[PDB]
C-alpha cells in the first residue's frame, strides 16, 4: 500500500477544510473534505447518468446520451426527462472537477509543493464550462451546450462547427491548433532529448544536461533548457486549452455568420481592394 | 505571494558555452550567436553555435528551394504586384497537376510541374534533416530517440504527400501548397470519405493530441512544482533519485492512486506525442485505398 | 477487412505497450510496502520488470533499477492510529528530523558535476567571469522572513555553470555564517529579498554545507526540504 519513500511524507496537515478529520488515505488515494466532496459529486452524476439511461431504454454505453434542454426551455428548468437529469448531471461534473482541483491543492500543501498542477486543471475545468456554462449562457439557452454522449458529443462538434461553415476559418481556432501542434512537438522533443541522454549508444556512460544543450545547438542553433522546455510545455498546451475556450466564446456571440467571411476585412482594405489581378481582383 | 518560476527573477551570464565534444566534427559549428536578454526571461539567452555539415546545407538550400518555388508562383498569380501578393497572401496556392497526368510527371509547370519540383525540394529537405537528427546524437554518443521520434511525423508527411497519392494512382490527392487552400483540402478529404469523425484511426489520434496537452501540462506543472527541490535535473533524479521526484511521484500517486518515475515519465511523454501521427498516418493511408466511406465502414465495422 | 484488422492490432499493441510503460515506471519505489517497512501482500498486477543498469560519468559507478529498496536514514514518525491509512505524527522537531514537507532523501553525498566533470554548481565569486546579466541583483540585500524581521544579507549567488542560471542564494546570518536558499523559495525585491517559508529565527537551523565552495546532492536534499517544510511548519509565525 506504500512506495519505498513514502511514510516520511504521510504526516498530518494541509487540509483546507475539517481539519484532521478526513485527514487520510485509501490504499493509494489521499482522501480529504475534497476526496469526500468528489466522490458524492460524481457517485451521484454517475447515478443520474444510469437513471437517464433507463429512461432512455438504454444500457449500451455507445448508445447512452443526456441531452441538454431543448432551445424553446432558454436557460429556465426542464422536465427531468427532457433537459433536466443533463442539467443536475452538469452541477454535479462542476462539483466533481472542482473538489478534484482543490483535493490537488490540499495534497500539494501536505508535500510542500507548488500549486502549478490544479492551477493547469483549473484551465481544462474553464474549457469544460465555457461548452456548457458561459456560452450557452450568452447565447440564452442551455441547448447549446453539447450533450454527454460518446459519438452524440461528436454529433454535436460536427453541427456546431458547419453551422458557421468550414471552422478552420476560426482566426482564434487557428491558434489553438497551432499550440496544440507545437505542445506534441514539444513533447515528442522533450521525451526524446532525455532519453537519449539517460539511454546512450550500449556502452556508453549516461551523457549529461550539457550534452542535450549541445544536441538541440548542434540541430538548430538553439536550446531553451531544463526549466524552460518544462516552462514551455506547460505555456503551449495551457495556451492550446486558452485560445480554444476563446474560439468558442466568440461563435455565437459576437460573430455568428461563416468563419471564412471574417477575413475580407484584410482583402476589402481601401489600399489595395480595388488592384486587379490576384485572387480576388 | 509565492514565486512561481514561470520566469527567471534574475538573470545570470559567463563565458559563451560552446558545448560538448564527444566525436563532433568541431569544424563544422558555428561560434555563438547574440545573447537575448528577452529569451533569457523564460529560457537560455544564449543563441548558437550551430552545426553546418554537408547535410546541413543540402536540407537548408532544399528548404528554401522549396519555400521560394512557393513564393515566386504566388508572385505570378499576384501578377508581380507587390500589394495584391499580401492581399491575397493566404488565398495563393500552388496546386498538384490534374488527375488526368496520374503518377507522371509529364504535367506543364503552370499545372502541376511546378508542384513536383516544389515537392522533390521538399522531400529531400526533409529526409536531409532526419539524417541530421539521427547523426548529431551519434557524434555525441546519445540515443536515437529524436530521430525515432521524429519519423513519426515524417510518416504522417509522407502518407499524405507521397504515399496515399502513389497508392491512389494520381497526384492529384497530395495537398496544395498555400495557408487557406491545405484548410479547404483537409475538410474536404473528410466530406468525400465520409467524415473522419467515424475513422478510429482519427479518433485515436485527437485522443493522443490532447493526451500530449494533458501530459504536458501534468509534466511541465509537476516539475515546476517540484523546481524548489531541483526537479528540473531530470538525468541526476533518474541516476539519483532525490525528494523532488518523490514528491512528483507520491503527488499523482494520492491523487490518482499510480505515478512514474523521472525516467517513466518521458517514456509516456514520447509515446503519447509519436502516437498522434501514427495512428494519423494509419487513419489518411487506409482512406480511399480501403475504405471509401469511414460512416458506412463503421456500419459493419468492416 | 484490412481496416478492421488494423484497429484489432493496434488495441494488441496499445494494451503492451501500457504494459510496457507501467512497469517501467515500477524501477523505483517497488515493491510497495506496509507502513512497517515490510513487503505489502498485494503487489497489483504488473511485476517488477528485469533490471536495467545506468553507467554514470565520472567513475561514479552504476545505477541497478530495480533493486533492493531502503530509506538510509532514520523516520522520526510514529502511526497515530490502529490501522492502516492515516497519518504518521512527528516525534520530534518535523523540520530537525527531515519528515513531511520539510522531507530529504539520501543521495549521494558528492556534488552535482557536468560534463567535464566539474562542479555544477559554484558561488559566483568562483565562476569566471559569472556575473548578473539582467534582473535586479540580490547580492547586498537585508533577507526578511515571514515574520519581516530581517534573517540577514545576501553576500553571493551560486550559479549552475553549464545551465546558465541561479540556483541559491548565499545568505549570512548574525554570527557570520552562511546558509544557501533556494532561488525559488525568494522574492527579489528592490529593497529585500523576501523568504515566506521561513520565520527569521528558523534561519539559523538551516542544514549547513561542509565544503563552503561546494554543495553535495545530499546537501542540495536537506536544504530544499528543510525551507519548504517551513510553509507547514513555521505557519504559527505567519500571519501574512
Ligand atoms: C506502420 C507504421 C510505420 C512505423 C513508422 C514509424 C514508427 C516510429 C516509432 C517511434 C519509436 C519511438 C520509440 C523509441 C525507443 O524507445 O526505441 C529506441 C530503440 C533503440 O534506442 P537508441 O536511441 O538507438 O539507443 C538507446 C538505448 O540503447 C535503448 O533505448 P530504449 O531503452 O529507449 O529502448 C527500449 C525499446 C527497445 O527498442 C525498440 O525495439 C524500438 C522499437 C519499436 C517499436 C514498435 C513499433 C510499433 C508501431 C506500432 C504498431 C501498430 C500495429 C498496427 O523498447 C520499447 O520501447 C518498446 C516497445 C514496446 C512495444 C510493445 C508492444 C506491443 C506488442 C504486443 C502485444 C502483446 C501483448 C498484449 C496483449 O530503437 C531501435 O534501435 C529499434 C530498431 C528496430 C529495427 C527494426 C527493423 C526490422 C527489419
Ligand atoms: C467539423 C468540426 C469542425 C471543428 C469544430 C469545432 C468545434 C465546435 C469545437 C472545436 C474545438 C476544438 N477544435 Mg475544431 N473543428 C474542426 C477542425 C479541427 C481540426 C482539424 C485538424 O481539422 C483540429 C486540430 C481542431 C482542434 C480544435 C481544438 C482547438 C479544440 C478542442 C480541444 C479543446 O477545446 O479542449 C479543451 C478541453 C476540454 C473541454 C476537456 C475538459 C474536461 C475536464 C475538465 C474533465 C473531464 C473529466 C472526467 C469526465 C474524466 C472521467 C474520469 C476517468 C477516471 C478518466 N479542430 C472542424 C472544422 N472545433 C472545441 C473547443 O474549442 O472547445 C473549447 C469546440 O467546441
Ligand atoms: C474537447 C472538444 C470537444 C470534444 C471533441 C472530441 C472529439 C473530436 C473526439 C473526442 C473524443 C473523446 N472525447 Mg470529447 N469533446 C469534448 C468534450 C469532452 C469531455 C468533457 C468536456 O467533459 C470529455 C470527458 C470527453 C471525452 C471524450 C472521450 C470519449 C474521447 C477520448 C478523449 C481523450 O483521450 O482525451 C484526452 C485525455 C486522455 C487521454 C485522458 C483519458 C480520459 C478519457 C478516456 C475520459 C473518458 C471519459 C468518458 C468515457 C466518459 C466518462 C464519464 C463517466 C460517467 C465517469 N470529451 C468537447 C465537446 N472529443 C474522441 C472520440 O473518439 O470520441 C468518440 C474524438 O475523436
Ligand atoms: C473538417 C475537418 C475534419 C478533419 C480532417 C482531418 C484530416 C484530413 C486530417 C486530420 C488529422 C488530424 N485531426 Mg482532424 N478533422 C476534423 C476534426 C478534428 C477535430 C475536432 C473537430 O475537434 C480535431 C481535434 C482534430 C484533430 C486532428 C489531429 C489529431 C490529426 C492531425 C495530427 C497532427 O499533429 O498533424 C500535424 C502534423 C503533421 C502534418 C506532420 C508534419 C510533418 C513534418 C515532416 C513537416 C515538415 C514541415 C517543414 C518542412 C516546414 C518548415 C517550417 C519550419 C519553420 C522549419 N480533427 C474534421 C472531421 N483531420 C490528420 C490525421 O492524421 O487524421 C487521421 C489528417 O490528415
Ligand atoms: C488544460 C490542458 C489540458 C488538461 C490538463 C489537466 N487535466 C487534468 C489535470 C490537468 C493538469 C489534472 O491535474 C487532472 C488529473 O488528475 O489528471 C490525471 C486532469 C484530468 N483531466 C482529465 C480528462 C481530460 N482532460 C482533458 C484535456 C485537458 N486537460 C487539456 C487538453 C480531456 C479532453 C481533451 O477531452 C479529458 C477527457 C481527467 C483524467 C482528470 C480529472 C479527473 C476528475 O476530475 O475526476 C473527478 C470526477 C470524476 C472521477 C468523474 C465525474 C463524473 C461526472 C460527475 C459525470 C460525467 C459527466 C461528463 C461531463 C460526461 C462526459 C461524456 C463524454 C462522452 C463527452
Ligand atoms: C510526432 C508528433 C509531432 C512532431 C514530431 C517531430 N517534429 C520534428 C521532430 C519530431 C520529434 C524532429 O526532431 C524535427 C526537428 O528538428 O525539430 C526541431 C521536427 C520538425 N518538425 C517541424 C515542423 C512541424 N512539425 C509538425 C508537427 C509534429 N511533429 C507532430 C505534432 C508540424 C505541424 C503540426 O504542421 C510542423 C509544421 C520542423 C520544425 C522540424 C523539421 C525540420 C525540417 O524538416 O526542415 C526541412 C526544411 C528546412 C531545413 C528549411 C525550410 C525552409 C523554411 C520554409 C524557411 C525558413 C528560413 C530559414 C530557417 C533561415 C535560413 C536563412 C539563412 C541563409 C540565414
Ligand atoms: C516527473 O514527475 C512526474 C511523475 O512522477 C515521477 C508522475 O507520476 C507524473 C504522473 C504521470 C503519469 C503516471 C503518466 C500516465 C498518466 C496519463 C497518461 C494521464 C491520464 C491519466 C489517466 C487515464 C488516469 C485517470 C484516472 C483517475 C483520474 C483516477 C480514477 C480514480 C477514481 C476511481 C475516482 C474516485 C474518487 C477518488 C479517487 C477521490 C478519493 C475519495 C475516496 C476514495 C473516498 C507526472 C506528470 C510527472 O511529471
Ligand atoms: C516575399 O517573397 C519571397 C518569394 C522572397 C518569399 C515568399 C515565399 C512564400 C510566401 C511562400 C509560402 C509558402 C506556403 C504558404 C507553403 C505552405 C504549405 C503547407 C501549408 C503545406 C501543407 C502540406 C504539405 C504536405 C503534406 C506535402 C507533402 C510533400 C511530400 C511528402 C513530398 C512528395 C514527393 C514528390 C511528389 C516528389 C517526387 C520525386 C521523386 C523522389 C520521384
Ligand atoms: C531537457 O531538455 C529540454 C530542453 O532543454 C535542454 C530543450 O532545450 C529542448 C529543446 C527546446 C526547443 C527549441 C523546443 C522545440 C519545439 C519548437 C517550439 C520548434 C528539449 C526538447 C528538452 O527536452
Ligand atoms: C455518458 C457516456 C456513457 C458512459 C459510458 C460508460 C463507460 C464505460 C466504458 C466505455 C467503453 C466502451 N466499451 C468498450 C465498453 O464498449
Ligand atoms: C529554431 C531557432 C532558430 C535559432 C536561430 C539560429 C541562431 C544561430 C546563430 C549563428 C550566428 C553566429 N554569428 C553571430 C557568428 O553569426
Ligand atoms: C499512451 C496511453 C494513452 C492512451 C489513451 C487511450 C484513449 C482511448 C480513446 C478512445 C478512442 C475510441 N475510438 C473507437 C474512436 O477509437
Ligand atoms: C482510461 C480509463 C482509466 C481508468 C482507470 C484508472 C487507473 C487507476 C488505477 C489505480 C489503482 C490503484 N489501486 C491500488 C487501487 O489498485
Ligand atoms: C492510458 C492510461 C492508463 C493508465 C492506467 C494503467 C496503470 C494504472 C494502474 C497501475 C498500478 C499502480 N500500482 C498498483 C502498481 O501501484
Ligand atoms: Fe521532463
Amino acid at each position: 500500500a506504500l512506495l519505498s519513500f513514502e511514510r516520511k511524507y504521510r504526516v498530518p496537515g494541509g487540509t483546507l477544510v475539517g481539519g484532521n478529520l478526513f485527514d487520510f488515505w485509501v490504499g493509494p488515494f489521499y482522501v480529504g473534505f475534497f476526496g469526500v466532496a468528489t466522490f458524492f459529486f460524481a457517485a451521484l452524476g454517475i447515478i443520474l447518468i444510469a437513471w437517464s439511461a433507463v429512461l432512455q431504454g438504454t444500457w449500451n454505453p455507445q448508445l447512452i446520451s443526456v441531452y441538454p434542454p431543448a432551445l424553446e426551455y432558454g436557460l429556465g428548468g426542464a422536465p427531468l426527462a427532457k433537459g433536466g437529469l443533463w442539467q443536475i448531471i452538469t452541477i454535479c461534473a462542476t462539483g466533481a472537477f472542482v473538489s478534484w482541483a482543490l483535493r490537488e491543492v490540499e495534497i500539494c500543501r501536505k508535500l510542500g509543493i507548488g500549486y502549478h498542477i490544479p492551477f493547469a486543471f483549473a484551465f481544462a475545468i474553464l474549457a469544460y464550462l465555457t461548452l456548457v456554462l458561459f456560452r450557452p449562457v450568452m447565447m440564452g439557452a442551455w441547448g447549446y451546450a453539447f450533450p454527454y454522449g460518446i459519438w452524440t458529443h461528436l454529433d454535436w462538434v460536427s453541427n456546431t462547427g458547419y453551422t458557421y461553415g468550414n471552422f478552420h476559418y476560426n482566426p482564434a481556432h487557428m491558434i489553438a491548433i497551432s499550440f496544440f501542434f507545437t505542445n506534441a512537438l514539444a513533447l515528442a522533443l522533450h521525451g526524446a532529448l532525455v532519453l537519449s541522454a539517460a539511454n546512450p549508444e550500449k556502452g556508453k556512460e549516461m551523457r549529461t544536461p550539457d550534452h542535450e544543450d549541445t544536441f538541440f545547438r548542434d540541430l538548430v542553433g538553439y536550446s531553451i533548457g531544463t526549466l524552460g522546455i518544462h516552462r514551455l510545455g506547460l505555456l503551449l498546451s495551457l495556451s492550446a486549452v486558452f485560445f480554444s475556450a476563446l474560439c468558442m466564446i466568440i461563435t455565437g456571440t459576437i460573430w455568428f455568420d461563416q468563419w471564412v467571411d471574417w477575413w475580407q476585412w484584410w482583402v476589402k482594405l481601401p489600399w489595395w481592394a480595388n488592384i486587379p489581378g490576384g485572387i480576388n481582383g | 505571494a509565492e514565486y512561481q518560476n514561470i520566469f527567471s527573477q534574475v538573470q545570470v551570464r559567463g563565458p559563451a558555452d560552446l558545448g560538448m565534444t564527444e566525436d563532433v566534427n568541431l569544424a563544422n559549428r558555428s561560434g555563438v550567436g547574440p545573447f537575448s536578454t528577452l529569451l533569457g526571461w523564460f529560457g537560455n539567452a544564449q543563441l548558437g553555435p550551430i552545426y553546418l555539415g554537408s547535410l546541413g546545407v543540402l536540407s537548408l538550400f532544399s528548404g528554401l528551394m522549396w519555400f521560394f518555388t512557393i513564393g515566386i508562383w504566388f508572385w505570378y498569380q499576384a501578377g508581380w504586384n507587390p500589394a495584391v501578393f499580401l492581399r491575397d497572401l493566404f488565398f495563393f496556392s500552388l496546386e498538384p497537376p490534374a488527375p488526368e497526368y496520374g503518377l507522371s510527371f509529364a504535367a506543364p509547370l503552370k499545372e502541376g510541374g511546378l508542384w513536383l519540383i516544389a515537392s522533390f525540394f521538399m522531400f529531400v529537405a526533409v529526409w536531409s534533416w532526419w539524417g541530421r537528427t539521427y547523426l548529431r546524437a551519434q557524434a555525441l554518443g546519445m540515443g536515437k530517440h529524436t530521430a525515432w521520434a521524429f519519423l513519426s511525423a515524417i510518416w504522417l508527411w509522407m502518407v499524405l504527400g507521397f504515399i496515399r497519392p502513389i497508392l491512389m494512382g494520381s497526384w492529384s490527392e497530395a495537398v496544395p501548397y498555400g495557408i487557406f487552400s491545405h484548410l479547404d483540402w483537409t475538410n474536404n478529404f473528410s466530406l468525400v470519405h465520409g467524415n473522419l469523425f467515424y475513422n478510429p484511426f482519427h479518433g485515436l489520434s485527437i485522443a493522443f493530441l490532447y493526451g500530449s496537452a494533458l501530459l504536458f501540462a501534468m509534466h511541465g506543472a509537476t516539475i515546476l512544482a517540484v523546481s524548489r527541490f531541483g526537479g528540473e535535473r531530470e538525468l541526476e533524479q533518474i541516476a539519483d533519485r532525490g525528494t523532488a521526484a518523490e514528491r512528483a511521484a507520491l503527488f499523482w500517486r494520492w491523487t490518482m492512486g499510480f505515478n512514474a518515475t523521472m525516467e517513466g515519465i518521458h517514456r509516456w511523454a514520447i509515446w503519447m506525442a509519436v502516437l498522434v501521427t501514427l495512428t494519423g498516418g494509419i487513419g489518411i493511408l487506409l482512406s480511399g485505398t480501403v475504405v471509401d466511406n469511414w460512416y458506412v465502414w463503421g456500419q459493419n465495422h468492416g | 477487412d484490412l481496416a478492421s484488422l488494423a484497429i484489432y492490432s493496434f488495441w494488441i499493441f496499445l494494451a503492451g505497450l501500457i504494459y510496457y510503460l507501467q512497469t517501467e515506471n515500477m524501477r523505483e519505489g517497488y515493491p510497495l510496502e506496509n507502513e512497517d517497512g515490510t513487503p505489502a501482500a498485494n503487489q497489483g498486477p504488473f511485476p517488477l520488470p528485469k533490471p536495467k543498469t545506468f553507467i554514470l560519468p565520472h567513475g561514479r559507478g552504476t545505477l541497478t533499477v530495480p533493486g533492493p529498496e531502503s530509506e538510509d536514514r532514520p523516520i522520526a514518525l510514529a502511526r497515530t492510529a490502529v490501522s492502516e491509512g492515516f497519518p504518521h505524527a512527528p516525534t520530534g522537531d518535523p523540520m530537525k528530523d527531515g519528515v513531511g514537507p520539510a522531507s530529504w532523501v539520501a543521495r549521494r553525498d558528492l556534488p552535482e558535476l557536468d560534463g567535464h566533470g566539474h562542479n555544477k554548481i559554484k558561488p559566483m565569486k568562483a565562476a569566471a567571469g559569472f556575473h548578473v546579466s539582467a534582473g535586479k541583483n540580490p547580492i547586498g540585500l537585508p533577507v526578511r522572513g515571514c515574520d519581516l524581521e530581517i534573517a540577514g544579507k545576501v553576500v553571493d549567488i551560486w550559479v549552475d555553470i553549464p545551465e546558465q542560471m541561479a540556483r541559491f542564494l548565499e545568505v549570512e546570518l548574525k554570527d557570520g555564517s552562511t546558509r544557501l536558499l533556494p532561488m525559488q523559495m525568494v522574492k527579489v525585491q528592490s529593497n529585500r529579498v523576501h523568504v515566506n517559508a521561513l520565520s527569521s529565527d528558523l534561519f539559523a537551523g538551516i542544514p549547513t554545507i561542509k565544503s563552503p565552495t561546494e554543495v553535495t546532492l545530499l546537501e542540495e536534499d536537506k536544504i530544499c526540504g528543510y525551507v519548504a517544510g517551513g510553509l507547514m511548519y513555521a505557519a504559527p509565525k505567519r500571519k501574512s
